[PDB]
């Protein structure tokens, strides 16, 4: 019922990989009212404090939720390395 | 068309029985599997592993309760199919006996691969290796922080094997280790149907990238290692499973484990002078709730849980049976993407989980034993570091001669590994082509696996004692 | 006429279900008994009791093997009756399910009454009391070394009760304690058929003299205490048993225990650096022998016993099934005066027994732990001696007020007894007529029983620690 | 499979009871050749060394064997207290 | 605030001394409603169950209360040894 | 009767010294049939797998044998640094 270590390692690796390109990621988590699922909001910003993108993910299983967070972070990373 | 005769396979891998059999012979075949599993050292070792607290429950007693829950669920499902006269169309007319045995034995050996100290023992093995190989640096074109010369990226055909080996070694999992334990090391030689019931997840441990959207639940954790890519293909061929699919009966064993998750912990706490029933009553009431928990209140501790368990079982088991019967074609195909347990029955479990998280899993004594186990496993992984720094020729000479005058320290570290692990390593190496450029890579992979197997095959007390002894403290 | 419907009783003692039931309801009734037994503190406590050596087997793992052997025997017997079409004449047509469950649960809880340290713990309780009451002096006309004024012989009607109480208290037995544990203390409220399967011997513990020649095997050890003379009469009335008779299924549980007697000890010795397989091979060969043990020779230790067990099972189980079927009327009447196991099958067991006696049960480490346990139990029985020297009024005031300014030492010794034992004592005393000359005798008897229950309800480690702590050593 | 303590206590009590009447009991035990049962021989003698009686018991179960020994000893005791 | 051992020893000695003359003493203790003091009742009886005498003592200090009980017991003892 | 640590250290140092010049050394040891002495064979090869030289040493004392191995390795090293 807990979160497997590999998923957490992948999440941290993605955050470091896209932070070493002069970006920043802010994280928040909470519990939904009636949807009965955990909620994670991520925001990717720059050094100057400007907000570049936001996303929100809903799921009642920790592993699936963190996998979605990691692959979304990877998609943002490679679409910001497509240009600039 | 659902047919359970093509799923319940009673053949073996070595010296398999052939021909046509009857009901009595099939039952005799499946009883011998129970005889082998129950009298095995792996099951006996479970009585020295800690569940939560170091008359408290070990891993053996908890498995003996999961077994009862799974057996009851299986019997309920089988009874519900006779009232609809579907035991002849589905092929279960002459296979009712093995149906319960497979589920029960799968429930019993669902925790034989977990390392000492549990979840905090699994991270320590993973972290220590991640600083040695750095898989994250092998996901793109060749750049490198790898500490092994024979695994750094430089030659695409060798590069693919390099990145696969580097990714696999940093994903250690108990479920993936159970298959290796029952097949390669212990050599129990069980039937295909029995092995198929302990394969819970289907993600290869070398998998990199994003999972398909149709299997995002069956892919959430690694399922098997790279050393079993040939054994799982034959398993899928025998049990008629597609790629990335699950065995049907595995859904039952998964449910029985979820019901018996946080009910025993509370009893352990209430008998360890933590809190009182009255306090527990108050915590639960303020938690939300039906007529499941109130009716059990009216010694006292010995007969409160003794009725709360019955109350929760009588309202949860039939729901699981109904969910199994309703979603039968998808489960039989092996592509169902949920668990049997968004209903009122799922809230009662979350209640116990929340109470246990808030008032039991935060006690100071539980948290200290989680920091001590991390330290012990990390320390033990560092004593055997010299064995991972030798060359291929040196290790070959050491394993062959067994008395080397050039390595006085490493020759004594090697003799502490258990005999069966060394035979496993020898047999694994003796099947590779010597005249091939990929020999060193496989040799290193198997050496690392040998070390991981030795570390994960201990108890919490033996590892603690060995750690104190090898550091000249005791 | 054999009819198993009059023997498999599914009623209870409290809140018994009444009316007419079907197969599904009977199966549900008998599954709840398993649920109660498996999740009981008495079964959990078995994982801290030593079998032979202090991955070695405890009492729980040995019971888990006896259970498998008994289940296999029961299934073989049931299969052999279908080939002769006798499952409808004998009434077992709709009761096959409970037949295995009763045997299995009786096999599991066949060792819940044994005191700490085993056989040497049972003598210590018996000897210490024999110097306090001296039963041998109450076998004839009044003469006296009894240390209690209210039990010395002086008044024949009181003399008979005096001699009965004096004889009963010096015969402590684990089998007799199991019934008391499951009925009075734990209060499990099991079915009559399940309780009847754990009554192995039928001699009252107060019996003095010579046993009848027709029951000299069923009378060799005490069966029940004087506090259950009313509970056993109802059991005999419910299960249709004559005086001094045994339940049928008990014969199976007795056989399964005899097969799994000295095969596990040898494996424990071979994995405790005592001797080697080669030595074991040589000891057995020089022991006598068929084709049962030779064929298992051809790791190595992990797969020698793993086939010797199968070889001995496949040749011993059918013999037991045949013996059960052949002597069916006598067993059903409950007056069979032998055991299921003067044949070649009985020599193979004596072989293992002799080897174990000669080379395992004589090691210095086993014998020392037998002298230490004797000392510990004898010492613990002497610390609580002050509680046995008080008067009736003093003990009544102590149990009522629970805070006495006249007895500072005894009031603190009384508070260490477990709660359930004190409730058992209170309930037992509250049913006697106060205006009767026999009140002090019963009060003393129940006080002694309370002390015996407390001593025998421990583990080998808790008793050892308490003994060191109460003597100001630790 | 072992011998219960109560049977041994009864045996010792019988021997002491009939020895405190100026008698003596000698004991020997062995294993039979082909009968597959343990063998116990008892002899009751007097102080002057004269042999008064002998008996032998055969059985493959320890508890039954010792019960037979004890009740035979009791029979000898009370038939020697019938007279003299 | 507790009771000193000597007073308890004297109480027990008096009870044994006057019990070894074929008597018996029964004891009961409680707390008073509004007098704010502990209460002790003693009854001296014979073997035949006949009640010979009763007495009751009230005090809020344990030592004084037990001293009164002991000296009353001694007075009863010597006035029953005055005659009979 | 054992091998002294200094000789082993010198052997390892010589092997590393001449391996850091793009060479390789392979080692084998055995016991002689009737000469009653230990036997050591060394082979010096290059990276390309070509065998450059071989030698064999016989002696019944470990220290002398390892000293001969070390000084032979040093001779090979400096005669391969004489040219190329
Ligand atoms: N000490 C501790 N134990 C926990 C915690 N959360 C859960 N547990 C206990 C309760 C469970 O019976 C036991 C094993 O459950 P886990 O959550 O570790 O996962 P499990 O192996 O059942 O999941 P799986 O199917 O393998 O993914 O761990 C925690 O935070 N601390
Ligand atoms: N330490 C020790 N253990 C023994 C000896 N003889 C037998 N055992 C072990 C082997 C058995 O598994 C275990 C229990 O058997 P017992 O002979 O004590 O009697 P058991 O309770 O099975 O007999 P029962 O049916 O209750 O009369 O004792 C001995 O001399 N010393
Ligand atoms: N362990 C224990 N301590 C107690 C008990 N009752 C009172 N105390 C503690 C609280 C007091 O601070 C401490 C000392 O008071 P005592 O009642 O022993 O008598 P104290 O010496 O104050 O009286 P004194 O003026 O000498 O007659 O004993 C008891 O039942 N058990
Ligand atoms: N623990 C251990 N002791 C050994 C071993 N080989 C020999 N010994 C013991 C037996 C000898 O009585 C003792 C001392 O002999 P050594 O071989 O250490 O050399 P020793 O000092 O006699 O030689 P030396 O004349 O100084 O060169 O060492 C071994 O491999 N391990
Ligand atoms: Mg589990
Ligand atoms: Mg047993």
């Amino acid at each position: 019922g807990r979160l497997y270590s590999g998923n957490l390692a992948a999440f941290k690796a993605a955050t470091n990989k896209l932070f070493q390109l002069d970006l920043a990621v802010i994280y928040d988590d909470w519990y939904d009212a009636y949807t009965r699922k955990d909620c994670i909001r991520l925001r990717i910003e720059d050094r100057s404090g400007n907000l570049i993108d936001t996303s929100t993910f809903y799921h009642h299983d920790e592993d699936v939720l963190f996998n979605m967070c990691t692959d979304w972070l990877n998609h943002m990373y490679d679409q910001l390395k497509d240009w600039k | 068309q659902i047919d359970f005769r093509k799923k319940i396979n009673w053949h073996r891998r070595y010296r398999s029985p052939q021909g046509v059999k009857t009901e009595h012979e099939i039952l005799r075949i499946f009883e011998s599997d129970r005889g082998r599993i129950i009298n095995s050292p792996a099951i006996r070792r479970l009585q020295q592993k800690t569940q939560v607290f170091p008359a408290v429950r070990t891993r053996l007693t908890h498995s003996m309760e999961v077994q009862q829950v799974g057996r009851y669920i299986a019997k309920e499902i089988l009874s519900r199919l006779k009232e609809l006269k579907l035991l002849e169309a589905y092929g279960l007319d002459e296979l009712t006996g093995p149906f319960e045995s497979i589920v029960e034995m799968s429930c019993l050996m669902h925790d034989i691969g977990n390392p000492p100290f549990g979840h905090f023992g699994e991270a320590a093995i993973n972290d220590w290796f991640r600083q040695r190989l750095h898989p994250e640096d092998a996901e793109s074109q060749p750049l490198d922080r790898c500490s092994v010369a024979a695994l750094r990226l430089r030659e695409e055909p060798l590069n693919e094997l390099r990145r696969k080996i580097r990714q696999d070694l940093c994903h250690f999992e108990g479920n993936a280790q159970g298959i290796r334990l029952v097949h390669t090391l212990m050599r129990m030689n069980l039937t295909w149907a029995q092995v198929g019931g302990i394969l819970k997840y289907t993600r290869p441990a070398w998998w990199r990238g994003e999972t398909p959207e149709t299997h995002h639940y069956l892919m959430k954790k690694p399922g098997y290692y790279l050393s079993e890519e040939a054994y799982i293909a034959r398993l899928r061929k025998e049990l008629n499973l597609a790629l990335y699919s699950r065995f049907p009966l595995t859904w039952i064993m998964e449910a029985a484990d979820d019901i018996s998750y946080c009910v025993a912990d509370l009893e352990d706490a209430v008998e360890k002078r933590i809190f009182t029933v009255e306090q527990l009553y108050h915590h639960l009431h303020e938690a939300w709730f039906s007529l499941v928990v109130e009716n059990a209140w009216e010694s006292t501790e010995d007969q409160f849980f003794m009725y709360l368990r019955v109350n929760t079982l009588n309202k949860l088991v039939p729901y699981a049976a109904q969910r199994f019967i309703d979603n039968l074609p998808a489960i039989f195909a092996g592509t169902f993407n949920h668990a049997l347990l968004a209903s009122e029955c799922s809230d009662l479990l979350k209640l116990y989980k929340n109470v246990a998280v808030k008032h039991v899993f935060s006690h100071p004594d539980v948290e200290r034993l989680e920091l001590q186990g991390y330290r012990v496993i990390s320390g033990l992984l560092e004593i055997y570091r010299p064995l991972l720094s030798l060359s291929l020729s040196d290790f070959t000479e050491l394993v062959e001669k067994e008395r080397v005058k050039r390595f006085p320290i490493e020759s004594r570290l090697f003799h502490k590994l258990s005999t069966r692990h060394r035979l496993a390593y020898v047999e694994a190496v003796s099947k590779l082509p010597s005249d091939s450029p990929e020999f060193p890579l496989w040799e290193y992979y198997y050496r690392c696996r040998l070390l991981q197997d030795y570390i994960s095959g201990m108890t919490d007390l033996y590892a603690w004692d060995e750690y104190r002894r090898l550091m000249a403290v005791e």
